[PDB]
């Protein structure tokens, strides 16, 4: 147990390389966003 | 899907603060208290005790400016409440209640300092879940790599650490206390040369913005010091707030050379590339080669120009010839942390691994080191 | 704690006595070969640690063994002059490839026991 | 039977520049590489005729005068006898 | 003066503790060797019977 | 012209010891390190002192940067280490080389280098009449006494077991770890670190090798102990530093030397001492290991610990067969015992015809120590 | 090797370590054809020398250790075990058997197996059991070029064979017999 | 402080003394244990075999 108590185990590392990715997009299209609003200001 | 988390990067020098799956932090101020110190006169201009962050620094002239974080720990717990309430509300303008925190902190730290941040984050803010991070791992997820040696400077300390295949190795994980508030105070007393003297805290920052914009690191020291002695190309003017013009001249590669020989501080330990090479070999034998080839810079302090050709060359000298050395820095490096907070905060695995709020009434302040790292 | 102090026990009561017996032996057998060659310049010490701190003995010492003029001490009582003292001597043993290791001049000052024998020691052996 | 002790370098006498001296002879000057010792039989570093109760005897004698804390001091050189 | 006080002191409690522990040592010692004594005895005269 | 009794010089890494021939206790006991200055000199008229050498370097450690000359039992510094040797032998001792016979010790695996240059060193610079190499196990058991058992020494450096039986010892059961007091004094600084002290320089890694020494213990249960100390306070103990700091160490007293028998806090994977010595014990032959469980001797620093021969004694009997009997040897005095074991083979007359002589060295080479000592 | 290289002052100690010494056997090692002669000419000269590059970046000088590990088959009392060496070991297995098959064993002498891919090893194998053998009596060894591989061969060799389907051990069988069916089905 | 550190000098010098003899007598008791149980030992074996 412990030498990887810190971690799950069994998770494909293709789905960290898919957000990587994903983060960038945004980064090369320049996107507009804002942040969540709350509900309480709804 | 439901409500984003929250990434905070608390270095010593400056805060940065976003929302996790964004591209760059929203805020980015610097991390200091400000407190009055003359006389007020004016009657009916209102009181203000503590003045927070960059509305501190445009009113720096009448004010005490004191750093709530050193080197790495946080020594006045007050004035990081109040910078923490500052990035909340007045920076994100959002309620603390309804989004997870995740923070970074340094390798080698007091467990006190872990164990009263989970306490503040989750008795007064009452934070839903929170999670704490070493910074260089986040570095480590920023680069997009899954084997690498990262070395991170910041203004608080300096830290490498090796991580092989997603394991890192505990024994080789080095802390040296040489960052850029160290540089710095070199630079405050390497100036007194001249004749131009700064005493007071209001002047700390002029001199960070002086080294910022005029300091560069050597390739080759001795030719340096021989060009400068030969000629006066390498003399520059900086304008002063008061209006003064100041020129450099000799010290802008005798700061930043500092971290490679810290007997100019005083101080006994190696310089950075030889700690990395030390932190290298201290790892087993097979995947020496593989560190190799993916050293990783991080923090701002390595945003001289030409950091990474000295680093590169003085590596490639200690290691055996038979390798090759490659220096990975990305030009976006001062935020590298925070960016790999955010593709930490939001994948769908890691969801898992927050600190329930029950988990820490039921089990007090100690569940950080069960968890965590 | 009881095997501790049993064997600092054995170390205060053998390893001290056989080191301080020695010495004291080592001391006045020394002091009495010193006093044997300074009768020619008519100079006597009575206690070998006391009377080397000033190192006027010393250098008097190497003016009968060498039988050579060395440089003249300086007549100063502070401690920074002592100091001078026994820097004139010891440098006058460098000269002459007498090799010596840890020897220095607040050692023979300040009045170490060992390095003062040590000094003397090699002097006896290695110049005469 | 044999053993064979290996040495990985090989030392060649150089005269004085009498007082013998031993010189590394490094693998540039393409000097021999391993040096054998053989030893033909066990035990012998040990002389082969040896009563077992003489170091015991030894070990007591030493050890007693712990027990009775003498006051005996290490040799003199005689350069200290002859000027008594 | 105040200095070699606090050596001898140190010393004091030292060989104190060596005391106590010598002595506690012996005393505990001598009740085993007659438990030896006895079974030698008894292991013979069941060798004798046989 | 009786002969003159000859020297001891027990060197293993961080403490040099050194006597005459059939005495009871060494003359000498200093530290081995050298340290340079680094500071700058600006009074005039100071000594010039290049290095300080051995006990008085450590008088002065603020200004120092101290080094050792030995790493893990290998002479790294053979310049640095004749610094040690001068000063032993003309300044604590004050004895002429060229007078007496040199007997020294070693760890059992080393190059061979070591020993060559040892020998070399020893007859071309101080002109010894004869010397000797002894391994240091040999010797810590002739300080017991008894003809058969096994060792484990473990000091400053190295720990090795090595078996003997009836005068023979196998050269293939000898075990060899590379975990000693230094790396120790190493994870008891990084244990430190999160307490919430700070020790970088050199100087400061002797402060907690002090502290090691004056509050450490072995604790029989681990999982219990540290339930204890996290449910009271009471494990609790202060220390004063030079500067003058009351500091509270608290739970890390039982932590460093327990790594001894759990090598993974330091990140090796080799085994603890006690399967060490289970290990060189069934490497043996069948008929001897019965006695080899009843005679194991214990001998250098580290294992001056309190509390050591109860938990090796319970591990072992965990380890062996529940029918033997297993007996823990720790002498009060074994810190130097390997010392005292040469002297008794520096006094022995049987002994007297097997010194290395200088006569057969002069055609012989530095290769004889192979040849003629084990 | 790992006990061996460790006198030259390179250090092996963990498993990786036990791995990349084991590809350093399999990449420089031999079996001289003399003991004795071989141990002079690495007195003599410096020919005998090899360098391996570790993972590391190291380089390394094993020089005359190539032909000392492998010794160890041939003289045991290197390891300290009783037992002598192989050659004469397949000489007592020989001469335990019947005189009359004997002729028949001499010729038919087959080596196998990963360790018995050194190099020099067919050669020195044929000397020691000549020197063992009676002078009328032909020794001939036979080294197949794949022999590391030659039982899975053989395998395939009886995998194939037709009578070979009346051997199978069949699952009714073994549910009637239990886990002790293989003694009295399988030779 | 000289007097009072100088009168407990005797006290350390005597009983030191005092501490030295029971050493050996327990280091006697450690000898006299072995031949003990080798002697129980042979005596159970030829037992057995009766
Ligand atoms: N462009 C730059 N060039 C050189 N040095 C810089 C630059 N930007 C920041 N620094 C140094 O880095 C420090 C800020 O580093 P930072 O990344 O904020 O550390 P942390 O975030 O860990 O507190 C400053 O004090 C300054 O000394
Ligand atoms: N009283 C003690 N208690 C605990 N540890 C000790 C004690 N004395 C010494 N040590 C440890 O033992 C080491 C000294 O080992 P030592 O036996 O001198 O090695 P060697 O004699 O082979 O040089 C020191 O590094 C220290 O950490
Ligand atoms: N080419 C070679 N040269 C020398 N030794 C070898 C060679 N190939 C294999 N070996 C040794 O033989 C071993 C492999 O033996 P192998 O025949 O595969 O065993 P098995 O097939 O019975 O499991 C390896 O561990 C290696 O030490």
């Amino acid at each position: 147990a412990v030498p990887n108590l810190f971690v799950p185990l069994n998770t494909n590392p293709k789905e960290v390389q898919e957000m990587r990715n994903k983060i960038r997009e945004q980064n090369l299209q320049d996107i507009k966003t804002a942040g969540p609003q709350s509900q309480v200001l709804c | 899907d439901d409500i984003a988390a929250l990434v905070v990067d608390n270095g010593s020098g400056m805060c940065k603060a976003g929302f996790a799956g964004d591209d760059a932090p929203r805020a980015v101020f610097p991390s200091i208290v400000g407190r009055p110190r003359h006389q007020g006169v004016m009657v009916g201009m209102g009181q203000k005790d503590s003045y927070v962050g960059d509305e501190a620094q445009s009113k720096r002239g009448i004010l005490t400016l004191k750093y709530p974080i050193e080197h790495g720990i946080v020594t006045n717990w007050d004035d990081m409440e109040k910078i923490w309430h500052h990035t909340f509300y007045n920076e994100l303008r959002v309620a603390p209640e309804e989004h997870p925190v995740l923070l970074t902190e340094a390798p080698l730290n007091p467990k006190a300092n872990r164990e009263k941040m989970t306490q503040i984050m989750f008795e007064t803010f009452n934070t839903p879940a929170m999670y704490v991070a070493i910074q260089a791992v986040l570095s480590l997820y920023a680069s997009g790599r899954t084997t690498g040696i990262v070395m991170d400077s910041g203004d608080g300390v300096t830290h490498t650490v090796p991580i092989y295949e997603g394991y890192a190795l505990p024994h080789a994980i080095l802390r040296l206390d040489l960052a850029g508030r160290d540089l710095t105070d070199y630079l405050m007393k390497i100036l007194t040369e001249r004749g131009y003297s700064f005493t007071t805290t209001a002047e700390r920052e002029i001199v960070r913005d002086i080294k910022e914009k005029l300091c560069y690191v050597a390739l080759d020291f001795e030719q340096e010091m021989a060009t400068a002695a030969s000629s006066s190309s390498l003399e520059k003017s900086y304008e002063l707030p008061d209006g003064q013009v100041i020129t450099i001249g000799n010290e802008r590669f005798r700061c930043p050379e500092a971290l490679f020989q810290p007997s100019f501080l005083g101080m006994e330990s190696c310089g950075i590339h030889e700690t990395t090479f030390n932190s290298i070999m201290k790892c087993d034998v097979d995947i020496r080669k593989d560190l190799y080839a993916n050293t990783v810079l991080s923090g701002g302090t390595t945003m001289y120009p030409g950091i990474a050709d000295r680093m590169q060359k003085e590596i490639t000298a200690l290691a055996p010839s038979t390798m090759k050395i490659k220096i990975i820095a990305p030009p976006e490096r001062k935020y590298s942390v925070w960016i790999g907070g955010s593709i930490l905060a939001s994948l769908s695995t890691f969801q898992q691994m927050w600190i329930s709020k029950q988990e820490y009434d039921e089990s007090g302040p100690s569940i950080v080191h069960r968890k965590c790292f | 704690d009881n095997d501790n102090s049993s064997a600092r026990l054995f170390e205060r009561s053998r390893i001290k006595a056989l080191a301080d017996e020695r010495e004291v032996v080592q001391k006045k057998t020394f002091t009495k070969w010193v006093n044997s060659h300074l009768a020619r310049v008519s100079c006597r010490i009575t206690d070998l640690y006391k009377d080397l701190r000033d190192g006027r003995m010393l250098i008097k010492l190497l003016e009968v063994l060498s039988g050579e003029m060395l440089p003249k001490p300086t007549k100063g009582k502070m401690r920074i002059h002592c100091l001078e003292n026994v820097d004139k001597a010891l440098q006058f043993l460098k000269e002459q490839r007498v090799h010596l290791e840890n020897m220095g001049s607040h050692d023979i000052v300040d009045g170490n026991h060992r390095l003062v024998l040590g000094l003397i020691w090699t002097i006896i052996l290695r110049f005469q | 039977k044999t053993r064979w002790l290996n040495t990985p370098n090989t030392y060649l006498r150089v005269n004085v520049a009498p007082k013998t001296t031993w010189m590394k002879a490094d693998e540039v000057e393409k000097s021999s590489s391993g040096m054998p010792i053989r030893i033909e039989n066990p035990n012998q570093f040990v002389p082969l005729y040896t009563d077992p109760q003489e170091v015991l005897d030894m070990r007591n004698k030493i050890r007693e005068q712990n027990r009775q804390d003498v006051k005996s001091a290490g040799p003199q050189s005689q350069l200290l006898a002859s000027v008594i | 003066a105040e200095s070699r006080c606090r050596e001898m002191d140190e010393q004091i409690r030292l060989m104190d503790q060596n005391l106590k522990c010598l002595s506690a040592a012996e005393e505990k010692y001598s009740q085993k060797e007659d438990k030896y004594e006895e079974e030698i005895k008894i292991l013979t005269d069941k060798l004798k019977e046989a």
